[PDB]
RNA sequence: CUUAAUUGCGAUAACGAACGAGACCUUAACCUACUAAAUAGUGGUGCUAGCAUUUGCUGGUUAUCCACUUCUUAGAGGGACUAUCGGUUUCAAGCCGAUGGAAGUUUGAGGCAAUAACAGGUCUGUGAUGCCCUUAGACGUUCUGGGCCGCACGCGCGCUACACUGACGGAGCCAGCGAGUCUAACCUUGGCCGAGAGGUCUUGGUAAUCUUGUGAAACUCCGUCGUGCUGGGGAUAGAGCAUUGUAAUUAUUGCUCUUCAACGAGGAAUUCCUAGUAAGCGCAAGUCAUCAGCUUGCGUUGAUUACGUCCCUGCCCUUUGUACACA
């Protein structure tokens, strides 16, 4: 029982649950460090949130993040909305809110999506095509 | 039997490879009567009587 | 190679049979206050800039 | 959700119409502790027809 | 792994199996025009002859070589599985071979033959150079023969 | 630049140019500009990224892909040809590489390399299908710069691409190539060419 | 069956002789000289590290990069 | 399209036709008096009318609205 | 500072392990190794040839101690790729349950997993030991 | 035997279900109603039992080898 | 004029309504607000393992306890009305941009769908049916076997490819829609044996409880090969082993070795599609003893280019001609 909220992010259909508690400054994902989140190409884009910040501002804190669902990439753009919601989210109970509006300033002056869960979704399928737009062949004899 | 089949010339792939294909192979559909649909063939004619009394 | 910078002014409306074609009026950025209508070939918005590749030369409805 | 998918026509003919059915099952359990004279009392009343209630017992 | 400065020693093409092989290329793959044998049984003979697979064709000094040939038609003295080969239960001495580069011609003809001879419709098949095991002949193959 | 280690550590070269300017892989989206009127407002180079990969709603809207990071609208457009459809981490590694090649040759800050190439291979104008009756001339028209943006990153990837087809050169060569001789045209990239002859009968038109 | 799928001592010298000047090399490059075929052209690659001549500035297979030594 | 079908208009007619002493140009207490004031069997639908009792609330206070 | 296995790149973890288990000895490989395919969805045996049950071994020791317990019928699943059926669409296709119940004897006889109840196998209380060793000896190459 | 049992039961005023109305029309035109009286009295006889609307239809064929058919229809019907 | 819409604005011998469109319904999106959940899951604590030791980090423990409902579930509500502001416009319906917003393309995708027409298809779904035919050497029915797969060829839907954005081999390793056995043998974990397919011993589940985290595939990582029909490609074919079934020959399917074809991007032509869409990628379900290169849905990776017009084609609308009205 310290300062802690736990906070979630939603890609596709990943889902990215992350609790922020007080601490020295840890980073976890699923079992890990924030270091090894390979497919690794994507590796700055969940370091982002650190760094839009600055690299301080954890030292009081630890965030563990497990990642359910969602795939090598969906997973990945969850992971870094639920770790910027939830630095938001402890400046909200605990720091005092005018650090808060400056967290929420810094991440969506760049924001790819980072405190807002993009509402993009898989179309349902109808029936005459392999897709949901797309049609089959068809020939006129 | 089957010693007939194999000793039977005049059969295998090279055979008829060797034949010209008959025309009838790459025709049309031929259609026989798709647009006399609408008139009727029964040359009879219901009448109007026997409608009235009906409907 | 004279080349010839010239903002969009105005948007007047799709030309050509198909319509890929855009009937446009633009002012020159150096010597500007003469302008000329152009037909565009891309999608154009009001205050781009077009390469007039020749300057004295405008064009009309198109088929 | 019981889904069934099927054309529409009983023959071939026409595009290909296809037409799903669904069949929503909703199933609650609710625990409680009790004596025999309340839940006796109360598997006769409450039913309804079309809502299958079942008791079972037995934390084993 | 390494820069090596063989000699002259290393040769082009050479002669084994009644065929030509390769040298300038890897000594798996090269043994693989040889005819009967292929990936897996090149690869596990080269393997079971204590060679580099690393080594080209035109490398594998001469005693390699004819160790390669000598396992390659015995693979049961020298321990492969009897299911890693072309013929077991040979159809009379029940035997397991593996038909090597000039006799599985041979054996493809002895087997063709043995249908025919006997009239089983798979021969019958076979002889009207048709397809035997079992597609449907409407649509498909219609250049072939 | 004032390190700060805390219980998981994260590496200098991570600290380091992070939290100082907001650059590329290791490329500065700094100075990198156009060497010519519009064809700005239609590159986007600041606002800036670390690699070319996001999930951005540019299609939606008209005009509004235009503000994708040009970067990254090289690189989707190399994900391409069908049996590469999807595969961005294919692509965004590709680009990586490429920048990194052209960054060997030619000092020359790459993403402002690629820059230079887009510029220097949008025909400025074009011609049409003008009706005139059966025999159809061509009129002369000026081509928009969001379709001279456009067309010259279909114009750069696709020969590349070609060109990297059946042979030992990769594709991040080939697109390191065709890229570098596009940032100053030498009418041996299979663009200028194709640029070049859309300027010749536009012209033949008129 | 096409021009250097081996060392061929000469060659050898050519490697240590040539890759001066070489802004880009990789393996790509090594073959283009009309010379060494792609399996020991990659193994050069790690050979030249070995000591000098090369800087290995890329990191992985299906794409290496090298830069002359300062 | 967003044209509003009539019965979103006629409605929006009848409101401000007989409910001027109410009916603010916001729209969320528009709203909140259609429930009370008005028996529409849908949020959507007394959504749809009372964004338009709006719209109309509006521009009387420019200029009159025929109709 | 204290080290997990969870704390290094997967991929030089077991490559580290690999090296390990072949450095010791101490294996019991069956010998069927390099004429074994590792899957029916397979076209040709591994390239490693003397190995490649170390690094399989170091793959299922690492799986294993990374959760609670498996079977031989999820390693077949696991380490099963796709297989091309020639002209016939791909499928997913399990691979060898011999190599991996093997594998998980020759580590158990080894003492780096234990046949769990709850069925399946457990990941070794001597095994954690010896994998966040060599785990921190990993992290000994980037100091 | 008596883990099951039937109870019949009066409608409640026939003239607002269809099916009722349905196997009218049948125990009429087998009865050998004129085809429009019978299909127009079923009309008459749901909306003074108090219908917002109603609509027979009949379809098939009457003494004429040709088939037809005819809506027969009152008052208020919303179909979507 | 506007709209996706006889959608409206406006004009107005019309005024004011109804069917149909809209509304409505279903599903996918938003709730740290409401009611809780050992068949969902978190934090604490025991009990417990490993590494560091400095308090830490990483796990185990279908009830050793405490509390919570963010995550999952589904009830009740709420939320959006193209809002606010601004351009444009008969300053009308409306439209366009900007901010805010989960969401502003009818929010996205469907379900429902008036009047009418067709000699459209279906008597081979029906113990729905008129008439005609047949009705014991049967056109009834059952049983044995064969056939619907037959192969000079023409056409259509597809699958797999021509490789280096790649094959292959190791390693990383992530979804969602589903189904699943009583008077019975469905979905199957785990342990063994087997190279493989499989086998054998057991086991959980009538199911958010067990199969299942369906560890799927593309994909990501390190290697091998190197442009050569090559290790691209996997047709044809020989030989062996297995499963389903009373039965596998004209080879149901699966596995192993071998054989290694055409195909070097495709003439005239022609199909589909505007955002989580196209394409690539697998999966579940239907059929199913066994057999998916099919289909219905599903998630995963994820673009390019329009945001226009009537030129091509197709269809609606007026005007107009008619000796047509079975049109
Ligand atoms: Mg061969
Ligand atoms: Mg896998
Ligand atoms: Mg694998
Ligand atoms: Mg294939
Ligand atoms: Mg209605
Ligand atoms: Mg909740
Ligand atoms: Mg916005
Ligand atoms: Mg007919
Ligand atoms: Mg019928
Ligand atoms: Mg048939
Ligand atoms: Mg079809
Ligand atoms: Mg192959
Ligand atoms: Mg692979
Ligand atoms: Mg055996
Ligand atoms: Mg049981
Ligand atoms: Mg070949
Ligand atoms: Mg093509
Ligand atoms: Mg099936
Ligand atoms: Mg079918
Ligand atoms: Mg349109
Ligand atoms: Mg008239």
């Amino acid at each position: 029982a310290v300062p802690s909220v736990q906070t979630f992010g939603k890609k596709k259909s990943a889902t990215a649950v992350a609790h922020v508690k007080a601490g020295k400054g840890l980073i976890k994902v699923n079992g890990s460090p924030i270091t090894l989140v390979e497919p690794e190409i994507l590796r700055f884009k969940v370091y982002e949130p650190l760094l839009l910040v600055g690299l301080d501002k954890f030292s009081n804190i630890d965030i563990r993040v497990r990642v359910t669902g969602g795939g090598h990439v969906s997973q990945v753009y969850a992971i870094r909305q639920a770790i910027a919601k939830g630095l938001v989210a402890y400046h909200q109970k605990y720091v005092d809110e005018q650090s808060k509006n400056e967290l929420k300033k810094a991440f969506t002056s760049y924001d790819r999506t980072l405190l807002i869960a993009d509402s993009r979704r898989p179309e349902p399928k109808k029936f005459g095509g392999k897709g949901a737009r797309s049609r089959f062949q068809k020939s006129y004899r | 039997g089957n010693e007939g089949a194999i000793r039977d010339k005049t059969a295998g792939r090279r055979n008829n490879r060797s034949k010209d294909v008959t025309d009838s192979a790459t025709t049309k559909k031929s259609n026989t009567r798709r647009a006399t649909d609408r008139h009727s063939r029964t040359g009879k004619t219901d009448t109007k009587k026997k409608v009235n009394q009906g409907w | 190679t004279p080349v010839t910078l010239a903002k969009v002014i105005k948007v007047l409306g799709r030309t050509g049979s198909r319509g890929g074609v855009t009937q446009v009026r633009v002012e020159f950025l150096e010597d500007t206050s003469r302008t000329i209508v152009r037909n565009v070939k891309g999608p154009v918005r009001e205050n781009d800039i077009l390469v007039l590749m020749e300057s004295e030369r405008e064009a009309r409805r198109l088929r | 959700v019981l889904k069934i998918s099927t054309r529409k026509t009983p023959n071939g003919e026409g595009s290909k119409t296809w037409e799903t059915y669904e069949m929503r099952i909703h199933k609650r359990y609710i625990d409680l502790e009790a004596p025999v004279q309340i839940v006796k009392r109360i598997t006769q009343i409450t039913i309804e027809p079309g809502v299958d209630v079942e008791v079972v017992v037995a934390s084993n | 792994s390494l820069v090596v400065q063989e000699q002259g020693s290393f040769q082009h093409i050479l002669r084994l199996l009644n065929t030509n092989v390769d040298g300038n290329i890897k000594i798996v793959y090269a043994l693989t025009t040889i005819k009967g044998v292929g990936r897996r049984y090149s690869n596990l003979v080269c393997k079971k002859a204590d060679v580099d697979l690393h080594k080209r064709a035109g490398e594998l000094t001469q005693e390699e070589l004819e160790r390669i040939v000598q396992i390659m038609q015995n693979p049961t003295h020298y321990k492969i599985p009897a299911w890693f080969l072309n013929r077991q239960n040979d159809i009379t001495d029940g035997k397991d071979y593996h038909t090597l580069a000039n006799n599985v011609e041979s054996k493809l003809r002895d087997d063709l033959e043995r249908l025919k001879k006997i009239r089983a419709h798979r021969g019958i098949r076979h002889f009207w150079g048709l397809r035997v095991r079992g597609q449907h002949t409407k649509t498909t193959g219609r250049r072939r023969a | 630049f004032t390190p700060v280690v805390l219980a998981t550590p994260i590496p200098e070269e991570v600290q380091q140019a992070q939290t100082e300017i907001k650059l590329f892989n290791k490329w500065s989206f700094e100075e990198v500009e156009v060497k010519d009127a519009s064809l700005v407002d239609y590159v986007q180079v600041r606002q800036p990224i670390f690699v070319a990969h996001t999930a951005g709603r540019y299609a939606n809207k008209r005009f509004r892909k235009a503000q994708c990071p040009i970067i990254e609208r090289l690189t989707n457009s190399l994900m391409m040809n069908g049996r590469n459809n999807g595969k961005k981490l294919k692509a965004v590694r590709i680009i990586k590489h490429t920048l990194d090649i052209i960054n060997v040759l030619t000092d020359q800050n790459p993403i402002q390399v690629v820059v230079d190439a887009i510029t220097n291979t949008g025909p400025r104008e074009d011609t049409t299908r003008v009706g005139g009756g059966g025999a159809a001339r061509r009129q002369a028209v000026d081509v928009s710069p969001l379709r001279r943006v456009n067309q010259a990153i279909a114009l750069l990837t696709i020969g590349a691409r070609e060109a990297a087809f059946r042979n030992i050169k990769t594709i991040a060569e080939t697109l390191a190539e065709e890229l570098i001789n596009a940032a100053k045209g030498s009418s041996t990239s299979y663009a200028i060419k194709k640029k070049d002859e859309l300027e010749r009968v536009a012209k033949s038109n008129r | 069956a096409q021009h250097a799928v081996i060392l061929d001592q000469e060659k050898y010298d050519r490697i240590l002789k040539e890759v001066p000047t070489y802004r880009y090399v990789s393996v790509s490059v090594l073959v283009d000289r009309l010379k060494i075929g792609g399996s020991l052209a990659r193994i050069a690659l790690r050979h030249l590290e070995k000591e000098g001549i090369i800087k290995p500035i890329s990191k992985h297979s299906k794409q290496a990069i090298y830069t002359r030594a300062t | 399209g967003r044209v509003r079908t009539k019965t979103v208009k006629r409605a929006s007619k009848a409101l401000i036709e007989r409910y001027y002493p109410k009916l603010t140009l916001d729209f969320q207490t528009n709203k909140r008096l259609c429930d009370e004031i008005a028996t529409i069997q849908s949020k959507r639908l007394r959504n749809k009318i009372a964004g338009y009792t709006t719209h109309l609330m509006k521009r009387i206070q420019k200029g009159p609205v025929r109709g | 500072p204290g080290v997990s296995v969870r704390d290094v790149a997967a991929q030089d973890f077991i490559n580290a392990y690999a090296s390990f288990l072949q450095r010791q000895g101490k294996l019991e490989v069956p010998g069927y190794v390099d004429i074994v395919k590792t899957s029916s969805g397979n076209e040709m045996p591994p390239q490693d040839a003397e190995g490649w049950f170390y690094k399989r071994a170091a793959s299922v020791a690492r799986h294993i101690y990374m959760r609670k317990q498996v079977g031989v019928g999820k390693l077949n699943k696991l380490y099963g790729g796709a297989k091309s059926r020639g002209v016939r669409p791909y499928k997913h296709i399990d691979a060898s349950g011999s190599i991996n119940r093997k594998v998980l004897q020759a580590l158990e006889k080894i003492g780096i997993v234990e046949i769990s109840p709850k069925g399946g196998r457990r990941i070794s209380e001597n095994g954690q030991r010896d994998l966040d060793r060599i785990a921190a000896q990993t992290l000994e190459e980037d100091e | 035997p008596g883990t099951i049992v039937l109870y019949a039961e009066r409608v409640q005023d026939r003239g607002l279900s269809a099916v009722a109305q349905a196997e009218s029309m049948k125990f009429k035109l087998l009865n050998g109603l004129a085809i429009r009286r019978a299909a127009y009295g079923v009309v008459r006889y749901v909306m003074e039992s108090g219908a917002k609307g109603c609509e027979v239809v009949v379809s098939g064929k009457l003494r004429a080898a040709r088939a037809k058919a005819m809506k027969f229809a009152d008052g208020f019907l919303i179909h979507s």
